[PDB]
């Protein structure tokens, strides 16, 4: 039987099936035991399980194979995987696998694999003899991601400016940095919406690290891809187990020639989990934080490229400034030069209930001539040529009226003449 | 309390509910969030239905009871909507989603009604009530039902009334479908031994008048004339035959008082040890038993704390019981 | 019990009632206090609090319901208002709120709101579906303002010149433009008063801000209407926060359509404490003056308006001039071409013992044909042109001659001819 119709069902539906299976008082515990003893039972009088996931090696040598709506945490749901496969077929962290398993006996309790199907949406065959992912040649953007709907809504006008101060493209790196209570969560929400409806064939992938868990549920139910988010709730160790987890899946999927996209937020906390769980190497700056600290965190912004063989990764990580703190000042000072496409939101904008609030005259991207065409661009300079003398709330509400008459950013442009 | 036989729980997963009291001056763990409470449902259209928050609609009632039957009544007052039919989403779909929050709870958008009566009858729906009658003075409403649909009249635990009688606070009567169910004219002529000894000089003087009681006698017995006027003939024979009936039923109530207050009937038969007097065997039997077979099974939980008695002798008596019970066999 | 009896009841009664109450020492601490212990005392033997005032929203998210007298302060009489009723009657700042209020338990000291009864002299039902203030459409004022008595007293001639002058109406903005020393205190006060005896239907509001607290207290006992204001003896944040509390009040009584009037005295110096309250933003000019710094106040002069829907706000802001420094020369400049009436009080006629000292040739009011007559208006324009060639004290002078003998302006005028 497969695992995601059990996996993505409502656990009524699994409490019924485990009433009619004639079973132990099953709404008694978790989820993952539930759906654990339902797929033992089910195996007892039935056929093979069908099983999938992403592959997780750890330093003992075998895998855990872990599924998506538990953001890859251990449990009775995950799948052992002997070294056998990853010596035969040669697995890595992160493989994105499918298929045939057995359940267990004495001195085992987790569901053995039996064969493999399909991995990261590839055959075998064809996933042996590749390539690897740090071996492939970045480059720039060429392909510029649209964000603009069409319909023009009352909301869609945030992305409308998004395209009027930040092209993006497949292989950019994108830094959002706002103050806090400045309205960045729609923000991200609109531009999955809107990536999702005009590039449906490219995989989406979210990120929510120190969330609270309320956005986290009405998120991942909203949008479309795989939600995966690890809240405060828990520890910093399955903050950087989920980070691995989902960096991984990307550079495997990239590797696989498909367009990844991330969107991360914030990449502050993410950091300071990372300074809080690896350990210290001596050196402290001023907020407590660590040389090596930052590391792991960089690495995990500079992934996101242009590949000039096949597919690409863009990056979309926001960096949560003006905290008081100095732990997210001095992370906002070491990415500063590091992502080439910021935007800034300031909050003079935000709490003067105007939105979006966009801080176009500090907002820029490097290397736009690769993404938009001669006369855009030109459009796009004198545009900002116009508005750079301008301030910020009054360039905002005036680029607010002269977008909400219109519906096209073409026809915006050639008005704005 | 608040939990159920299925509401079930581990640690691991996420329940929610509603705080409804905090004690920060207690010595531990002081936040306490129950789920069974009523309007609970009702925050929960709040988060779910957008026509309540607005004062558009106005969520009145709620009757859980929690696991059986999860019923709400809704009022509009405006006049561009509808209670029931906004609340339900498109054929049970955001009604539903609530349910399976709840747990898969029964719930069924009642529309409570500004008379008690429609309210009831709306609460016991669909089905049919052949009679509706509302008790001030007894705090209850009978309700009568008719046989034909009796598979949604009555259910599990009489849920659709037992929602009713937990919804308005009153404690419903659906007990009997035979003749005279209609409450309405069970009294008038079904106990007709009232004026037993009354028209003691002729019986054919006009039509009986039920409508004063014949039974009350207090209300009744020192009245102005303008209230006994509905009987002709007030002279100071009737006026005295009416005071000597009053005398007699309040001798009669006195009677039935004195009978119920001591649910015993102690006979002879219960002061035949040493020791054991009127007040002893009284509260003794009232704890709830009844003669001298049903008290050898106990011990010092019952015998023992009462007016006049000491442990010794709590254990004195019920050796003697056991004795003359357990260790005698006799009858 | 009702809060306005105790409240703008002497002092000398709180304390024979908390004395008679069998209370602690009562007359040892302030006002405030003194009220608050009488108010939990007669709640503690009694029935419901009985409260009022102005609402203020917080960045924090609750409300604070604020008294008259205390001009909108801090302190233990003010009122707690979660923000479910924030979020129930959708509440505002500036709000005027009057209902049930309840003692408040361990965890809290002020007295906790239970019942709205009339919010902005209005019912909750009306309140609910209403217009917002920016949302209006301004014009031109139609009604004019009748500033003369009748009585024709020694000191109504001012406020009859005033006539002469500057036809004020529902909806106008007024610009007081005159050097210390020349007696604007007593003008503006008898306007008031001609103003509350023509046109005691329409609200009065007088605002004295780093005004000498001696004017305060007989201004606050002469005048009609609540004089809230703010002396110099406290901080520029407490200036900035009673700017707010009287626009705020303005602007929902003008929404519930009622005919406001603001009078402000002095602007200058408002402005002066504005630009020292907010932060700066860098751009200094002469005279120690920011950019943003005239903005709020800006703002709080354009405010008034006449509203086509219902109801208008009339503001008469007076500006300091001739003082030596920087700031008010500069804010009178970017005043200047703000205001649509102008009335210039020149020094030179005032130390002349020639009251009320008005410069005629420089004041005047735009768009004066939508407040007066037709006739009226050529006989004003007549009376310009005859006194135009005269200097200031001569003119001023020979108005006075030929306004005393008269007691109402047409009179005036017919003799004139
Ligand atoms: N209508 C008037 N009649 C007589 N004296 C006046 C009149 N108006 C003003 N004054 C005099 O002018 C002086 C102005 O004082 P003050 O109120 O401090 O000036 P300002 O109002 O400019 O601050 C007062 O002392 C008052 O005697
Ligand atoms: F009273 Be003065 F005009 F400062
Ligand atoms: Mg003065």
């Amino acid at each position: 039987m497969n695992l995601t119709e059990l996996k993505n069902t409502p656990v009524s539906e699994l409490i019924t099936l485990g009433e009619n299976m004639g079973l132990e008082n099953l709404a008694r515990m978790r989820k993952q035991d539930i759906i654990f003893a339902i797929l033992k039972q089910h195996a007892k009088s039935g056929e093979d399980i069908f099983g999938d996931g992403v592959l997780e090696i750890l330093q003992d040598g075998f895998g855990f194979l872990r599924s998506a709506d538990s953001s890859y945490l251990a449990g009775p749901d995950d799948i052992y995987v002997s070294p056998s496969q990853i010596r035969r077929f040669n697995l890595r962290t992160g493989d994105t696998i499918s298929g045939k398993i057995r359940p267990p006996k004495e001195g085992e309790r987790y569901f053995a694999l039996l064969k493999v199907n399909e991995v990261n949406f590839d055959k075998p065959e064809n996933a042996r003899n590749k390539i690897l992912f740090e071996n492939l040649t970045p480059l720039h953007a060429n392909s510029r991601l649209r964000m603009e709907r069409g319909n023009g809504s009352t909301e869609d006008l945030t992305a409308r400016v998004l395209d009027l101060a930040s092209p993006i493209g497949r292989g950019q790196r994108g830094l959002i940095v706002a103050p806090p209570k400045a309205g960045k969560t729609m923000l991200l929400q609109n531009i999955a919406q809107s990536i999702a409806y005009n590039h449906p064939d490219c995989v989406l992938m979210v990120l929510l690290i120190d969330e609270r868990p309320e956005e986290v549920t009405e998120m991942q139910r909203l949008v479309k891809g795989e939600v995966v988010a690890s809240t405060f709730d828990e520890p910093a160790s399955r903050h950087v187990q989920v980070a691995e987890m989902v960096i991984e899946k990307a550079k495997r999927l990239v590797e696989h020639k498909k367009d990844v996209i991330i969107l991360l937020d914030s990449i502050t906390r993410l950091a300071r989990a990372y300074n809080t769980v690896v350990p210290a190497s001596g050196k402290v700056l001023t907020g407590g934080v660590d040389a090596n600290a930052l590391h792991r965190p960089k690495r995990f912004f500079g992934a996101a490229r242009n590949v000039e063989e096949g597919g690409s990764l863009t990056i979309i990580a926001t960096a949560l400034i003006d905290t008081g703190s100095k732990m997210d000042e001095v992370i906002y000072e070491e990415f500063k030069g590091t992502g080439n496409m910021e935007l800034h939101l300031s909050r003079k904008i935000a709490e003067k209930r105007v939105f979006p609030a966009i801080d176009y005259n500090r907002s820029g991207t490097r290397k736009e001539e690769l993404l938009t065409t001669q006369e855009e661009l030109q459009k796009m300079w004198i545009l900002r040529k116009i508005i750079h003398p301008m301030g910020e709330i009054d360039a905002m509400e005036f680029l607010i009226n002269k977008l909400a008459m219109t519906k096209t950013n073409d026809d915006f442009f050639e008005m704005m003449k | 309390e608040d939990m159920l036989p299925r509401e079930n729980f581990r640690p691991g997963d996420r329940v929610r509910g509603v705080l409804y009291s905090v004690r920060p001056e207690a010595r531990g763990a002081q936040l306490f969030v129950t789920r069974s409470k009523p309007e609970m449902l009702i925050e929960l259209f709040r988060i779910e239905v957008p026509e309540i928050g607005e004062e558009v609609i106005e969520i009145k009632a709620a009757a859980r009871d929690p696991g059986s039957r999860a019923k709400i009544a809704v009022k509009t007052n405006d006049k561009r909507i509808d209670p029931v039919g906004a609340c339900v989403g498109m054929r049970g779909a955001r009604v539903q989603a609530v349910s399976t929050e709840l747990g898969g709870e029964r719930i069924d958008i009642v529309l409570w009604d500004d008379n008690p009566a429609q309210f009831v009858i709306n609460a016991m729906a669909p089905a049919d009530v052949a009679s509706i009658v509302v008790d001030e003075d007894k705090h209850t409403m009978d309700i009568a039902v008719e046989a034909g649909n009796l598979a949604q009249a009555i259910g599990r635990n009489g849920q659709n009334v037992r929602l009713a009688s937990q919804l308005s606070g009153w404690e419903l009567n659906v007990m009997t479908v035979d003749d005279l169910q209609a409450k309405h004219q069970a009294e008038a002529h079904a106990a007709i031994d009232t004026f037993t000894k009354y028209l003691d000089i002729d019986e054919d003087f006009a039509t009986v008048l039920v409508e004063e009681g014949f039974s009350t006698l207090e209300e009744l017995a020192y009245v102005p004339m303008k209230e006994l006027l509905e009987i002709e003939g007030l002279d100071e024979p009737t006026v005295e035959a009416l005071r000597e009936r009053a005398k007699n039923a309040l001798a009669t109530i006195a009677q039935a008082q004195e009978e119920s207050l001591g649910d015993n009937k102690p006979a002879d038969d219960l002061l035949n040890l040493e020791g054991v007097d009127r007040d002893l065997a009284f509260k003794l039997a009232a704890r709830g038993v009844c003669t001298l077979e049903d008290l050898a099974e106990q011990g010092i939980d019952d015998l023992a704390d009462i007016e006049g008695l000491t442990d010794e002798k709590a254990g004195a008596l019920i050796m003697a019981a056991r004795n003359i019970c357990w260790f005698g066999d006799e009858a």
